[PDB]
Formats: structure tokens, sequence, C-alpha cells
């Protein structure tokens, strides 16, 4: 609503390069929702704005009234050279937001190869929970990824997370039909023996006889 | 997605438009029925149909040929059917069969066991029109348990398609369908809110993406966020 | 104008003339309370807003008072400022706003949300302030009528002795000075009682005028 959400937002930058060397309170200016010009250039997708900022040195570990930092957020855009700047200046890589998801469940749900590389090349939880008990490989083999599990494989993510209601990977695979997804990670160490709260293993979540498949990918 | 696909394949398959059917007789049925304990559902199927197959489409509700005339459903059936038998063959969506499916037995309010003699007359139409007819009539419901064996007879409804109560896949796809032409943010996250939808049980997600839309357009934020997601999915 | 602002911030004198023509004819009457937005049950209340200012579109003729606006003038505030929404997309939103009316009602031009306070919206404003000499008189010569006087009239010491008030406490204190004149009882009203009642009562009133 304030003017650095216009000009980091409509694509403004030698008025709000101007802006910053003109007066530092436009730099450093905060809205209602706890934001900088950090978070809505990364919103807007300013290259080169956020250089200025990161090149200057702006805080980081800037926080919404939630929680979010915008290695978080512009970790869930997806952006290269975004997340390039990021981790090159070295934000938090397992910082908690409002729901606790790690910024690697945001480089997988996008799909995001280089930024899962150099998120978890910096350091990042490779098996990191959120208040939803559940890592990135719940949701990263249940969108249905295969490369995304596979360099979470080149990473030595676990496959046997239980989950809040108990399940695992493999119930989120089964459950969405996943069936190359579900033959790599059984055939990774993904055990069709753990059940969760609804007291079914995954042979019974699978539909189609894919328990039976599994089970022969278990056995051999 | 799935209902979709069994249905698509239900519809379009036996609606391939060729003569040869007429020749060696009409072996792949016509009536679907569908499922959706959401609110109501069967209405943004009809709507990805319309979508697809621009074509005609008979949008009436399950309660109205309720008129004291009577004479309405033979007129809808006469007038509909040889529209779409010479005109072009048509999804005539005569749907919410259950309020018009219970059994009556009384005089006083049997105007619905008179609309079910009608539905007998039509039944009996339908089973004299299965050749040389380019129609597609289409009938869901909601409850399995106010239905009577004469509409399960073979030949009339051959498809019985079930719905899940998560169903993440519909979920997912209405989350890329309602982002893909309104706006979104780069916080904007789907995981806790496709997730947290198959440990609890609700209706009508689009219409709650509507509502967060409703909590957007305040113009005290300018993009969307994900506190009127979960405050969208608390409230309804 | 399909909007005016009464602010008497000396004491009171817009709910005796908006009293005056509503209590008159009004043409209608549609009241909106200054407490409806506390909301104990779930926050739904825009439904029932637009429900009601729904029937004030369904009536043709329609006034609307909004008496004590500055305690909304400020999740306490956040459903204060979505009813404040709802009066923004209601007021300028779509309907046919050639025969509605509506009359808000205030006590202090301090804080009546400035962001609301662009014009368009409240389009009248008349700000009743300290004795011109000229209102006060015209008010006592109006207010003077249905109470009886003797042939002895003075008006320059009670326009004069009576300062920081409006036809309000001004009806307040002569009709008290009256309930003196009855307390009295005689055939006859001079009008020392109105010297020397509103003198004193004026001054109680300036006393207790917060």
């Amino acid at each position: 609503n304030l003017m650095v959400c216009n000009l980091a937002y409509s694509g403004k930058l030698e008025e709000l390069k101007e802006s910053i060397l003109a007066d530092k309170s436009l730099a450093t200016r905060t809205d209602q929702d706890s934001r900088t010009a950090l978070h809505w250039a990364c919103s807007a997708g300013h290259t080169e704005i956020v250089e200025f900022l990161l090149q200057l040195g702006v805080p980081v570990n800037d926080k919404d009234d939630a929680g979010w930092s915008p290695l978080h957020i512009a970790a869930s855009a997806g952006r290269d050279e975004i997340v390039k700047a990021l981790l090159g200046k070295g934000a938090q890589v397992n910082a908690v937001n409002q729901n606790g998801c790690t910024p690697l469940h945001y480089a997988a749900s996008k799909n995001r190869h280089e930024i899962a590389v150099m998120l978890l090349e910096g350091g990042a939880n490779p098996d990191a929970k959120d208040h939803y008990e559940a890592t990135a490989m719940h949701r990263a083999a249940a969108k249905g990824n295969l490369k995304m599990i596979h360099i979470l494989l080149y990473y030595k993510a676990s496959t046997n997370i239980q989950d809040t209601e108990g399940n695992t990977p493999l119930h989120l695979a089964c459950d969405e039909e996943r069936v190359e997804e579900a033959k790599l990670l059984v055939s990774q160490g993904a055990s069709i023996y753990i059940e969760n709260k609804e007291e079914k293993t995954p042979l019974q979540v699978a539909k189609g006889g894919l328990g039976l498949i599994l089970k022969r990918m278990v056995e051999g | 997605d799935i209902q979709k696909q069994e249905v698509r394949e239900a519809v379009e398959l036996p609606l391939t438009h060729f003569e040869l059917y007429k020749q060696i007789g009409i072996d792949p049925p016509r009536g679907v029925l569908m499922y959706g304990p959401p609110g109501c559902g069967k209405t943004m199927l009809a709507k990805a149909v319309a979508h697809h197959t621009t074509a005609a489409f008979i949008r009436v509700v399950g309660s109205e040929f309720v008129q004291k005339y009577l004479g309405e459903g033979p007129r809808m059936v006469r007038d509909v059917f040889r529209l779409a038998k010479e005109n072009a063959p048509a999804i005539i969506f005569i749907d919410e069969i259950d309020a018009i499916a219970t059994k009556r037995f009384d005089a006083q309010t049997g105007a619905d066991r008179e609309v079910q003699r009608i539905l007998l007359e039509l039944l009996n139409q339908m089973d004299g029109f299965d050749q040389n007819v380019n129609v597609k009539v289409i009938m869901a419901t909601n409850r399995a348990d106010t239905l009577d064996p004469a509409l399960l007879r073979p030949g009339r409804l051959d498809r019985k398609i079930e719905f899940p109560l998560p169903d993440r896949r519909q979920k997912r796809l209405i989350f890329s369908t309602i982002t893909s032409k309104m706006n979104l943010s780069e916080e904007v996250d789907l995981e806790d809110y496709v997730a947290r939808p198959d440990k609890i049980s609700g209706a009508d997600i689009n219409s709650i993406c509507q509502e967060s839309g409703m909590l957007a357009v305040r113009e005290n934020r300018y993009i969307v966020l994900a506190k009127d997601f979960e405050k969208a999915y608390k409230t309804v | 104008p399909k909007g005016c602002l009464l602010y008497g911030p000396p004491g009171t004198g817009k709910t005796l003339l908006a009293r005056a023509v509503a209590s008159q004819l009004d043409c209608n009457f549609l009241k909106v309370v200054s407490s409806s937005i506390v909301d104990k049950y779930i926050g739904e209340s825009a439904r029932l807003i637009r429900e009601m200012f729904n029937y004030a579109r369904d009536h043709q003729p329609c006034i609307i008072f909004m008496d004590e606006i500055d305690a909304i003038g400020g999740s306490a505030d956040r459903e204060i400022q979505r009813t404040l929404m709802e009066l923004l997309n209601q007021m300028d939103g779509f309907d046919t706003l050639h025969r509605v009316k509506m009359i808000m009602a205030t006590n202090r031009p301090d804080t009546l949300d400035p962001a609301l306070l662009r014009p368009g919206r409240l389009d009248r404003k008349i700000h009743i302030d300290l004795p011109n000499e000229q209102a006060r008189l015209d008010i006592l010569k109006i207010h003077a009528g249905p109470i009886t006087k003797h042939g002895e009239i003075d008006y320059e010491a009670i326009v004069k002795l009576s300062d920081g008030f409006n036809g309000a406490d001004l009806r307040n204190v002569c009709t008290e000075a009256g309930m003196f004149a009855i307390r009295a009882d005689h055939d006859f009203v001079v009008q020392e009682d109105f010297m020397k009642a509103v003198r004193k009562v004026a001054d109680s009133k300036k006393l207790e005028s917060k």
C-alpha cells in the first residue's frame, strides 16, 4: 500500500534506485504486513533491485507478522537468480515460517532442481520437518516430481518419515498412484509395513493391486 | 479428472458421430451416474465439459417440472428429445433425481408419484427409442439410499462412479485451474492447503478460494496471501 | 449530496435537528447501531449489512442515521475496518442512488478516519460552533415559541451569558427554567427565572459539559 509497493511491484528500476540513494528511509520502509522492498521486489521478480539491496547488505532475517523470510517466499517463487543471490549472501537455510516448512519444501514443490541442489548444497537439512511433521519427500513425491526425488536421492534423503497422521512418502505415493515413484522409493528402502492412524498398510492404500508389485519390489 | 475421465470415455466414444451404429445396433450405453458429497457438486464437471465440448447443454434444475400442470415433463422430453435427435447431439443435464426418486404412496402429496409415473412413461420411451437416435442424456445424484431398482436396470444406468472424500486430484487441479486465471503470490503455497483437506473433510474448495478473494478484495492488501486461505478454511 | 457529516464538538445539537425533521416526516426510518460490529459470533455480519442495506435499496425512499460514528473511527478494529469497507463498497458500490439518503453523526472531528474524510462520500458538513450572535438568537426565538413569557422580554443577556452551547443545551436549560416557572406555579412567567435559572443551570451545564 506504500510507495515501495508500487515502485517494487510495478517495475521501477531507476526511480527505486534513486529512491534508495536519495533517502534510506524509503529503503528501510516497512508496511503493515511487516515487509520491506526485498519482499515486494522478490514478489515482482526484480533481479537488479535485490542485487542492489543485497549488495548494500539488507537484513535478510526480516520476517513478516507470520515469520516468512525472503528465502522461504523467494524460494517459494522458484526464481533462479533470486535464490542465487540469496544463497550468495548466505541466508538462514533452516529458518521456521508460520507452518514450519523449510525452503527445501518450496524448492521441491516448484520442481526447481538448481534451487534444491543449491539449498541442499549450502547446508540445508535434507529431512527437516514442519509443524505437520512432514518432510519434502511427502510433498515432492506426492506431487509427481521424479527428478526431484532422484536429486533428493543424491543428498541421501530418508524415505520413511512419519507424518502427523502417521503416513510415509510411500503412503502419499500410493494415494496419488505414482507407479514409478513408489517403485523407486520401495527399491530404496520404503517400508511397506508402516501403519498410520487409519490402521492400513501401503498395500491397502494403493489401488489396483499396486501393493502386490511393491511387495514384489521388496522381496525382489 | 478420473470422474470426468470415466464420463468422457463413456460419452465421447459412443458419440463418435458415425452412422455405422445404426446398422449393427447401439452397443455402447448412453447414461452415466455420478457422485460427490461436496456442495451438491455436479456443476464444475459440466462446466469443464462445456469448455471442452462447445455444444448445446440443456441446463435444467432437478425440480423444474413440478408445476401443477404436470405437462411440462412430456413437453420437455418430446420437444427436447426431438430437437436432440433432429437438430444435433446434445448433453441434456437432467440432474438431481434424488428429490424425485423417493417412494410415495399417499395421493395427497402424490405428485412425486405422478412424476415418477411420467418417469415410467419416458422410461418406456427410452426403451422404444434405443435405435436410430442421436441423444445423450446424463443423469446423476448424490445419494445411494433413496434409489429404486427400476433405474438401476442394465441398459439405462451402466456406470456407477464413486467420489472420494479428500479427492486430492480434483483439489490440486482445481487449484491449478483457479490460479491459472486469478492472481497469485509467491508466498501462496498449496502443500498444507491440499494436505490438510485430506485429514479434515470439507466442501466447495473453489468457493473457499472465492471467499479468499472476497477477503483479498478488501483493498487493504494488494496481493492475496495464505492467511486468507487458512482463515477461509477455518471460517468456511 | 448522498452523505452528510454532523460534528458538534461543543455539547450537541445535531440530534434535535435530525430529530426535528426525522421526527417530523423523515419519509422512512432506518437506524444503524454504533456498536453493531463487536460480533461475538462468527465474523459474518457483512452479509447482514448487505441484507439490511439491501432492504434500504429495496425501499425507494430511505434516510439512514449513523449516530456517534467516532467510535468506529479508529481482531478488534479488523472487523470494524471490514464494516468500513462495507460502507465504501456500498456507498460507492453498484446501485441506483438517485433517491436514497443517509446522515452520519459524530462527536469530535479529530478521530474520524481522515482516509474516510476524503470528499465525494461525505459531501455535506456543518460545524456547530461558538455563539455567532445570530444562530443562538434565532434558535432562542424559535425555542421561546411554545413556552410562555411575560411582557418584559430580554435576549442580550441570555445570548451573552450562555456561551459554549447550542440549541440542545439551550433547549434543556430554557425548558429547565420553564420547569422552575412551573415550580413557581404562577399564572405568568417573568424572564427573571430565565436570567437567574438559565444563568445558574447553564453554569451547571458548563461544569458538567464534558
